[PDB]
């Protein structure tokens, strides 16, 4: 699990945890290095549970497919990092699982592989390589959890409850936009159909 | 047993993105070479990039056709420079701990990893040279 | 508690040690109780009773 | 901080502090020693809902065709604890644990010439988990942990709501990944589809 | 009825009681060896009562029919224990009751058996030898009562109550899973309807 | 000393002493060797009947395939037992732990002249039995 | 380098140390002659200074020893440095629990590289000797 902690911090994910921290009421914060802050340590922790959260969940912008996956030629490993946070099969039944952190065909029962694996992946990003609305949604879900699990105000957490459906409402609208998903000549099936 | 500090994927001539599994602390720690007739080693702004932290895009596709084989990436954690020092003024703090930590774990990882650099039993039960010629062996009998 | 300079000869090479002697540097001898040397940078050995 | 780093953290710790800050509490840097409750109390319960989840069934986790051998002298084929679910290829299974050890209740033995062939879920660890599913393991952790070890009743409706959302999600993943049709990946109504 | 204190303790029946315990906020013990625990001993009494109740409601797994009990050459007496949870005829109405420990032929109005019988039977088992998701229930369940009797908190009865719930939908599902029940081929009626 | 060792395998034995000191259970490995290579899984092919020994569920020996057993202690690299955390009280422990791990991973990596090819009476390099590729 | 060697006819008791080593018991000092001979320190050696070891006697080649060998080998078992709470955290005490670690791995860089090594053209340099053994 990539560290969230340890890396240079951003203009972004400043924004992101002085957001978080508002939801509670906590002042910003000028930078995230270690100032004994615990509310500002325990609201990027959440935050970098969000943002692996939500994108795990997959999206055209995120959702990689075709994907080739190389093994090591001397030991024919293709490695299950834990920065992938969803790895299929391009189509029909996915075949491939983590086994001891490495891709493990289930199918055939092995590990070893002679070449590269054609796979539909996500794979983990920076909150600051996220789109504008997914991560006001991260920021706002974030911000709800924060409270609840550390302050736990009755009255945040309805107003939080709305944000957060507004928020992901506005990535919904995000993604069938960027989609651009046709059912008559965008469609696997349909499009075949409507040959003469 | 298996190696998770040396990573050597095979060169096709078209791809030139090349995954790093391995942990690092600083982008100089990995080192790419291409592997062939010989071990040439990459510049790190001029013969590739970090795409991103865990992707190293080569400016140029390298193939059998320009003799490379093999890309290898390895890790080489600094011995003699350390990315943490403690001195008696500074504040203790987390990240210094964790760097420090992390460090001598990759100094002890990649020491345990040094059966790429002889012949080690690979995933089977044989003796791998991993790519390379055993120079010297001259006469037998 | 007590302040002790350590005296000249103590320093053993062969073994590397420093020795003090606790009737040395009291007066008397003791029975029982873990003993804490303190040093002037803070840096503490803490010697269990034989 | 300087240097562009990359590095890893340990799920389970990510886990456990992650349930531990479910109920407000801080994170802690270690979960080694046996003398911490806490740590001994969220792992516990996070191997708990781990074991629990994958003994659901997935198409990810169900090993299907699994020999599995038994001994050359006593012929007697181990029934692991770490056996979530046991179940025939095809058909009514006829295999249960008798004393630890794989017993054919149709034929009464315990006693296997040749290995048995059995779909077979085997407990995996929090790691190998999909990133979905190690999310609905954390948020039923935590929400257990609440019920059992802090109490706080508006945390359990934040809890619900989450471990809600979370098997959602991890049932979005079992369909993706199971790509089950109805007309041709069909087990009976492929057969009615030929002409 | 069997004792449940008198073995060794297991690894499962071990990590039972301290599920069991932690319902109402009870620290894990290290064993199931009497310290004067009465809570650890409250436990494991209610985790042998739901492994009793649970085993004798009736499935796939544990139902074994075809049984033969054997009567003593002597006595002509087949013994009906305790751990004998649920006792049936193969088919049709059940002829067979307890009196006074023995089986009894309530049609035949005797005792005496000069061969054995073929009886459908639940025996007693372990809690080891429950299958995954029934060791989930039976503690689940076990736990439930545990603080129902206990405890008494009213936000943990709510909990456990959903819990039990989902234990025993996960229990159906194994249930099917293992039964594998066909209405065309593999019922006793309608099988015999669909020859030609 | 050795965090590697080998014991021979007959159907009889089940019982295998740990010599070396791990941090987790899961640093330790336990290999069936053979004519193939198996490695076991902690529950349903053995379990840690003390703390020094592992016992196997199964008993293993020429009839299944393998002569030896090797108990192996792998040391997580990547999976560390400690993070320091900001704004959490600094403890010995902590420290001692990181500094053992890390230990734990030199230990065994001055350990890999069994997986190497070793050298004879005569000096010479002695390939038990191995080919060697690439 | 964690191992180097002299081999000195004459009268000389004086070998530079090069490693650098956290315990005297660390440096270990050896007699390769037809059979290797371990020396203790208070016999054998004195630490004239941290750099240089004094080995008393000549050992020279007229004694079949002919050449001497030092080699460092952290104990991996003792740690120099024990973190306890309550005693003041110290820039050395944390400097130099990094330091032992790491002087185990270097040993380990030289161990493995004895019996077989890569030499700086990228190649497994031999040291001239067959391959005995080996499987086709």
């Amino acid at each position: 699990m990539r560290s969230y902690d340890m890396n240079v911090e951003t203009a972004a994910e400043l924004s992101a945890v002085n957001d978080i921290l508002a939801s509670i009421g906590e002042p910003p914060v000028s930078t995230l290095e270690g100032d004994a802050n615990a509310d500002a340590a325990n609201a990027r922790r959440i935050l970098n549970k969000i943002n692996r959260q939500i994108q795990s969940r997959g999206w055209t912008f995120n959702i990689e497919e075709g994907i080739t996956l190389l093994p090591d030629v001397y030991s024919n490993l293709i490695v299950y990092s834990d920065d992938y946070l969803s790895l299929m099969s391009t189509s029909g039944q996915s075949i491939y699982v983590n086994r001891g952190g490495y891709v493990y065909d289930r199918t055939s029962q092995s590990d070893r592989f002679d070449s590269g694996i054609t796979v539909n992946i996500i794979r983990l990003r920076d909150y600051d390589e996220m789109p504008e609305c997914f991560r006001y949604w991260i920021v706002t879900k974030a911000s709800r959890q924060f409270n609840n699990r550390f302050f736990g105000a009755p009255e945040v957490e309805g107003v939080l409850q709305e944000e957060e459906d507004e928020a992901r409402r506005l990535c919904m609208e995000y993604e069938m936009d960027y989609g651009g998903y046709n059912m008559l000549d965008g469609d696997a099936f349909t499009s075949g159909l409507l040959t003469r | 047993n298996v190696i998770k500090t040396v990573l050597t994927y095979q060169l096709d001539g078209s791809n030139r993105d090349f995954n790093i599994p391995f942990e690092y602390l600083a982008r100089k720690f990995v080192v790419v070479t291409l592997i062939g007739v010989d071990r040439k080693v990459l510049t790190i702004n001029t013969d590739y990039r970090f795409a991103t932290r865990t992707t190293i895009s080569l400016t140029k596709a390298w193939g059998p056709a320009d003799g490379y084989t093999t890309i290898e990436l390895r890790r080489v954690t600094s011995t003699t420079d350390r990315l943490v020092d403690f001195t008696d003024g500074s504040i203790l703090r987390a990240y210094d701990l964790n760097v420090a930590q992390i460090q001598t774990m990759h100094v002890a990882e990649e020491a345990r990893d040094l059966t790429t650099d002889t012949i080690g039993v690979n995933n089977d039960g044989h003796l791998d040279a991993r790519g390379r010629r055993i120079v010297n062996l001259a006469n037998a009998v | 508690k007590i302040r002790y300079t350590i005296p000249s000869g103590t320093y053993n090479d062969d073994t590397f040690t420093t020795s003090i002697h606790i009737p040395t540097i009291y007066g008397a001898n003791f029975g029982r109780g873990k003993i804490t040397v303190l040093e002037p940078d803070g840096k503490i050995t803490v010697f269990e009773q034989p």
